[PDB]
């Protein structure tokens, strides 16, 4: 293989997400105690929209 | 026109299709594909077959 061939150590997902037939990735998460789900996926939205 | 259908294949039909209540949808158009456009004078400069 040496004649032919050359070596490397590269980076690589070992796991690859999709959603809705587009690369994606998960994230679960809690709202703060003393916080509704609402707020929490709100600030979410907010966050991701940056 | 053929960028412009290319981002609507790419981009936008397969989400759309996949929409509650769609059906059958048709693209006025087509998405990329690599197009190797084959010269037969060149193939025969080298003796090659497509």
């Amino acid at each position: 293989f040496s004649a032919f061939s050359s070596s490397r150590w590269e980076y690589g997902s070992p796991r690859l997400e999709r959603y809705n037939g587009l690369p994606s990735m998960e994230i679960l998460g809690q709202a703060a105690p003393g916080k509704s789900t609402g707020e929490a996926m709100e600030l979410m939205e907010q966050l991701a929209s940056k | 026109q053929e960028d412009i259908s290319d981002y609507v294949a790419a981009n936008m039909k397969d989400a759309i299709s996949r929409t509650s209540g769609v059906g059958d949808v048709q693209l006025f158009g087509s998405q990329y594909a690599m197009r190797i456009w084959m010269n037969p004078n060149e193939l025969n400069k080298f003796q090659l077959t497509p």
